[PDB]
């Protein structure tokens, strides 16, 4: 009797969302159509109607018809309500103006006309889960509205994001830096958290980790449909210590403007190399601290972490965990900040995690999802704001900007924002004596 | 007769709750239907300590449980026991308490206390004479903290001259759960100073250390970490419920056993707990072998007495014994070192006993410890506090829930008075 | 008296540990499962 | 007209929270009922005030 | 790319053995009705301290 | 024995007093035929205060089944135990009441009064001593408010001393079913302060009220509506049909019941209402008989008493009791919150114990207690005929069929009247 509504916008939103929806299905047992082959814990992600029929809790929003379209006419077809699945009318074209202004708006009346009537046959609601981008304009620009409004009609409901952050090394759009600036005033304030999954984990974590050579984003996703539903299953499936979403989110944020915890799902190993070692709690909570494995291209040595939240699945002990813990924090590389001595959590579910056919995951007797807040990644935005004002400063791709109704100063007052956002993990990281 | 109810919030507080009526109902000759299936006329001679009269047979436990999850509700119903258990006494709310004091006791636990004071209202006109009260909990999150504290501030004006007692679980630095486990504590202890009469202490990393350093067993999940060791010593009331040749009930065991009415902190413990194994390799009989518990690696908390003074020690005993050689043996274990011991309390053990031991067991023993090195425990925690305090580390999740700055202080300023006390009658 | 008391409690002892663990072998080779907690596509 | 539309905006948010209005107007004034009133409707109270 | 999401059917031999579910099938009739309220009045004998009924028989 | 025939009336006093006489034939052992299979004699002693003795072993009910909506009637008729019924007792006329109750009080409902008036003498007149009648209606519909305040004026022209006892279901405050339910429920509510002897006041939000939380039933249909109705009805008669350590009928009850001869609006109430997942775990004694009776929730009208002095309180015990037991709580129910109870009246409390167990049921009681919170009600559905009086809302659709300004104005006045005999009789 309590649930967790989503919602999935722009072309990388939709598609890390199909490796979500795909991974619901078969972690339920419930068919690509809606009926049960033949519980409770279908009424988090999953409304029971007449029939066997299970509509999603999600709707889909974006603004190319293209992506759409594919999951319109897939074999999701029946599964989703297809007055949920709604679509667009022009593609934002990365642009923030075009997503936030001029374009994105002949939308917002009816996504939010839609997230009213799913909220009210809601009855126990825990709060919202975002899915969206920051590099095209309707990832950035329309979630940017969203978070405007949803902060208003609601208030009080948790919302939880899951950004793909563009990449320090390799990039795939050129004004991809001036969306990931001007969203940085409405993720920071009309936010609750924020994830961060950046293009450089699955990038190298497929390659190293897993034997398969030549990842693609049906590979990239799957990792991302891994952890959200591992995040949820304490809302979703029993356990000897279960942590609730509002749980979750006072615990591992310090400070309202500290929310962007980093991510790593550490059993991410392949069929033929798992029976080639045992997978144990303290083995696989000492790989989940390692400077290879995390989800967001940092390197956690040079900052300091603030707290940590820790989420097993499975076949798990809770004394093998404590050891784990006390033997982790007895070594001096990983360091933690001095004001918060604890600093960590356990999180125990029964049921193991599910394997998608085709996948290149193996599953596992156990499995841990390490959810950590670092100063780390105030350096995060260090490759991102040299990477932006050094194109803010002749006036490069200004006037499409300027040229869709967004106002130049708006450009400055995201830069002082996150200028004064980085002036927070230097206050944080000093020690007090 | 002489009736307790027992009350019964958080998580922790419901499965360490649900496994002492397990126990009670194995000593009691109580099925999981309610019914009577045991041998002898002296196990419902006494049914009116723990439990109420249904219509035919059947017993009911008076227990109120509530939490703020649902999730712990259905499991404590769909048990190894339960269908005892009342469904209109089971209470709950909507949304859990999300770790936090402040809401689990101001903003989203104050919905519940007209219906939780209730079921203990219902629950207290149908007493004979009301003894006392009981509280198994925690000092962790907000449904055993926050609204256990509310819970202790709201029974005490109605029922002043009656005892209460509480079965808390505080928090340990090895065993770490929660990052505000040292704001809830520090905070709770404030309202288990000021309006409690007794209250016991079992922090987790003990419980861990005595199931692997003595039990000898490798995986101990929470449920077998209950069962043969925490709710062993929730048994203590058998003076209640048992003939003995001299029982301390719980009104005459804590009496004299607090000192000064705003010091009782207490530490737990059962004496035999041999092993699987080595339990035929040792005798059953009171030796200065089984009997002298100075060696911790038989005690429920993490303080040794090695670091303190005893105040004030008690010890219930069952089985057929006679009471020369557990009177002998107090000389036994007073005179051979004394330097321990407080001073000025010549006396500083308490004896009782019951005829009727648990079954399994021909000869069983609970202690219960008064020490001045309980601030050691307390003072740990306040340096786990104060430097999390000095840059407010998770502060406002407290301070929007209608709560300021200075319940902090107040708190901290509080739990300071009572270690400096420990501190003061350390040696004197 | 009491020595014949004690002789037979020890050896009931000794009748209780053999049935707790006769008691073990029928959970262990049998090893129901309930249906409630299989997946929906591996029962059939 | 932009700036009338706030003001005409801002009137309708205040007004339409007129339950949430009236029971703000027990959580002032008589305190100490802050706690265990607040998160309630106008119907909640003066039902939970008639068990006080 | 996008329709080898819902491609393969699974075999018996993908999800997990232990589908441990969470069965509110309790909690959501007790949600229903309203928590227990004492709208109720006097009730209560006047339950005493030692004794129970003297006698006072033989002298007084 | 002495005996009483039911004058059910409308939609919802048909399906009260059909299920009604469900509950007494299961309580005599009465099959769908009507033959007597009953065990105990006790059963069979009083039989005839309901059961009119018909041939073929098997009795009537003296029920006059009154309506006006052809189809009311069709549904007790092929009810499952409304075999029993007799087809002359089953008077329907040809057209619905509009839910008015101008039609349903002059042109439209006053046909068939003549008609009915003509087998309820009969049935009277072949019993031999009628402690009272009984009657069931809605005020809010037309056939039961119009039609039925046409019976109580017409039967007591030529019954006036038996105690007319009509168990009318004053229209929900909360659940509105008819718009026009205050126009209806004011004109009846008129006729029945100088007009009845005895009234039960009963609100189907207190009905539901009850049924969600104490019967557990996620869903109170209209089925339990008429099981809770039909079981407060038992209880107060049951003490005339069944031996009694302390015997109490009709007469009996209202002489201890009503102080002043215009109260007769009495709140009725069923104790061991418990869930059926519940019953398991309640130890059924006096004590939460004694609390569940004298609780806000567990009365059908839908006034909380607290507000109001009660002044009176019966109690009218079914099953085995302990008899000092019952004697104790009901003084102590009544001496340690003394403040609901009137002072000019030192006890208030009557009691009734009945000797046969209630219908499954170990003991049971009917707490018909006199608040004079009672005018909650006649405030609220005054209010609520003066919001549409002010501007003559429905009015129009009334002086058609009969009406006039004034007696619109005479039952407001009359009901203010009421109220202020409340407020004046509580000190
Ligand atoms: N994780 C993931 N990333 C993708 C996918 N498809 C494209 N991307 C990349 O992720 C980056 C961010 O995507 P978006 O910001 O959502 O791009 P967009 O929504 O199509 O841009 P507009 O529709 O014009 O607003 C893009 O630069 C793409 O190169 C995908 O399916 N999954
Ligand atoms: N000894 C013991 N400890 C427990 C048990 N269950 C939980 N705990 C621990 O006790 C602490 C109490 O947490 P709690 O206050 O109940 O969390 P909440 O329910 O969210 O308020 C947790 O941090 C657990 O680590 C149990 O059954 N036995
Ligand atoms: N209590 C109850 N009321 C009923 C039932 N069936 C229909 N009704 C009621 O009938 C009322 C409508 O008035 P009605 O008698 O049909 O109008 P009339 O026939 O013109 O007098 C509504 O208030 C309903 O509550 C039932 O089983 N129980
Ligand atoms: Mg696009
Ligand atoms: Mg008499």
């Amino acid at each position: 009797m309590r649930e967790c509504i989503s919602v999935h916008v722009g072309q990388a939103g939709v598609q890390i969302g199909n490796a979500c929806w795909e991974l619901y299905c078969l972690e339920h047992g419930i068919q690509p159509d809606g009926q049960m082959p033949s519980d409770d814990s279908f009424n988090t992600f999953f409304s029971e109607t007449g029939a066997g029929k299970h509509v999603p809790r999600a709707v889909f929003v974006d603004l190319e018809p293209t992506v759409i379209d594919e999951v319109r006419t897939g074999t999701y077809r029946q599964l989703f309500h297809p007055e949920q699945l709604i679509t667009g009318k022009e593609d934002a074209a990365n642009n923030y103006a075009r997503g936030h202004y001029t374009i994105g708006k002949e939308l917002i009346d009816l996504v939010l006309d839609r997230i009213r009537k799913l909220a009210d046959q809601c009855t126990g609601l825990q709060g919202f889960l975002i899915f969206h981008s920051f590099g095209g304009g309707t990832g950035s620009g329309f979630t940017s509205l969203l978070m405007e409004r949803l902060s208003v009609d609601y208030g009080k409901k948790s919302k939880l994001e899951f950004s793909i952050y563009p990449a320090p090394q390799v990039s795939t759009a050129v004004v991809e830096p001036y969306n990931s600036i001007l969203t940085t005033h409405t993720t920071l304030e009309h936010s609750d958290c924020a994830f961060m999954v950046d293009n450089e984990a699955i990038y190298d974590i497929c390659r190293r980790n897993l034997d398969i050579e030549r990842p693609t984003y049906t590979n990239l996703n799957r990792l991302i449909g891994q952890i959200v539903s591992s995040i949820t299953a304490s809302l979703r499936f029993d356990g000897a210590l279960n942590v609730d979403l509002t749980e979750f989110q006072t615990n591992l944020v310090p400070y309202p403007r500290i929310h962007f915890p980093l991510a790593t799902y550490a059993p991410v190993i392949s069929a033929e190399k798992a029976y080639h070692e045992q997978l144990s709690v303290a083995e696989i909570t000492n790989a989940c601290f390692e400077p290879a494995n995390q989800m967001v291209k940092c390197d956690p040595r040079h900052g300091k972490y603030m707290a940590c939240c820790l989420l097993y699945r499975g076949d798990v002990v809770p004394k093998d965990v404590n050891a784990a813990i006390a033997t982790i924090k007895t070594k001096r590389t990983i360091q933690f900040v001095d004001w918060c001595p604890t600093g960590f959590k356990v999180g125990i579910n029964y049921q193991p995690p599910t394997v998608v056919p085709g996948g290149d995951l193996a599953k596992v007797q156990r499995a841990v999802c390490m959810l950590s807040n670092t100063t780390a990644i105030a350096e995060a935005w260090a490759r991102l704001d040299h990477k932006f004002d050094l194109m803010y400063a002749k006036r490069a791709f200004v006037h499409w900007y300027v040229g869709e109704g967004m106002e130049e100063g708006e450009f400055s007052e995201a830069r002082e924002d996150m200028a004064a956002l980085e002036k927070d993990y230097e206050e944080v990281g000093m020690d007090s004596v | 007769m002489r009736e307790i109810v027992h009350l019964q919030a958080g998580q922790c507080g419901n499965q360490i709750g649900a496994k002492f009526w397990e126990v009670i109902s194995d000593e009691h000759g109580i099925d999981p239907t309610g019914t009577y299936h045991g041998d002898s006329d002296l196990q419902l001679e006494r049914i009116n300590v723990y439990y109420n009269e249904a219509t035919g047979g059947k017993y009911v436990p008076r227990a109120v449980l509530v939490d703020l999850e649902p999730g712990t509700m259905d499991s404590v119903r769909s048990g190894p026991f339960g269908q005892i258990f009342r469904p209109d006494n089971f209470v709950f709310g909507q949304s859990g308490a999300g770790n936090n004091w402040a809401k689990g006791h101001y903003t989203e636990g104050a919905e519940l206390v007209d219906s939780v004071l209730d079921v203990v209202r219902k629950e207290a006109e149908s007493c004979d004479c009301l003894q006392g009260f009981q509280l198994t909990h925690s000092l962790g999150g907000g449904t055993g903290s926050g609204m256990g504290t509310l819970l202790i501030s709201k029974i005490r004006e109605e029922y002043p001259d009656r005892i209460m007692n509480t079965f808390s679980v505080v928090p340990s630095p090895k065993v770490s759960d929660t990052v505000v486990e040292p704001y809830n504590a520090t905070l709770s202890v404030h309202q288990l100073v000021e309006n409690t009469d007794e209250t016991y202490c079992i922090d987790n990393e003990a419980l861990y250390d005595i199931c692997f350093r003595t039990l000898k067993l490798t995986t101990p999940t929470y449920g077998d970490l209950n069962h043969l060791v925490s709710a062993t010593m929730s048994g203590v009331t058998t003076c209640l419920r048992f003939p003995g040749q001299l029982n301390a009930d719980l009104r005459k065991l804590a009496v004299n056993m607090v000192p000064f009415p705003r010091l009782h902190f207490f530490m737990p413990g059962f004496a035999p707990l041999t092993s699987r194994g080595s339990q035929q390799y040792r005798a059953l009989t009171v030796p200065e072998l089984t009997q002298q518990m100075f060696d911790a690696k038989n005690m429920m908390a993490a303080c040794d007495p090695r670091h303190g003074r005893y105040l004030t020690v008690a010890a219930v005993f069952r089985g057929r014994m006679s009471m020369k050689e557990v009177d002998e043996q107090m000389l036994n274990v007073q005179n051979k070192n004394s330097s321990y011991f407080v001073e000025w309390i010549p006396n500083n053990v308490k004896t009782a006993v019951c005829d009727i031991p648990p079954r399994g067991l021909k000869m069983s023993a609970t202690f219960i410890g008064n020490s001045t090195a309980i601030q050691e425990l307390f003072k740990r925690i306040s340096e786990q506090f104060t430097a999390m305090f000095r840059r407010k580390a998770f502060l406002h999740w407290y301070t929007g829930e209608g709560m300021d700055e200075m319940e902090f202080t107040e708190a901290e300023s509080n739990m300071n008075d009572l270690v400096s006390e420990y501190q003061q009658y350390q040696d004197a | 008296a009491e020595e014949e008391e004690e002789r037979r409690e020890f050896e009931a002892g000794i009748a209780a540990e053999k049935s707790f663990q006769d008691k073990i072998q029928g959970i262990l080779s049998t090893h129901q499962v309930v249906p409630r907690n299989i997946h929906p596509m591996r029962r059939a | 007209l932009r700036e009338e539309t706030r003001v005409l905006q801002l009137q309708l948010t205040a007004l339409l929270q007129g339950d949430e209005k009236v029971v703000q107007a027990v959580i002032r004034e008589w305190k100490s009922e802050k706690p265990y009133l607040k998160n309630r409707t106008g119907q909640q109270a003066l039902e939970h005030l008639d068990y006080r | 790319n996008s329709s080898n999401y819902g491609e393969f059917l699974p075999m018996p031999q993908f999800f997990p053995c232990y589908y441990t579910p969470r069965e509110q099938v309790f909690s959501s009739h007790i949600r229903a009705t309203g928590f227990y309220q004492n709208n109720t009045l006097n009730t209560a004998p006047d339950r005493t301290r030692t004794l129970d009924f003297p006698n006072f028989q033989h002298t007084l």
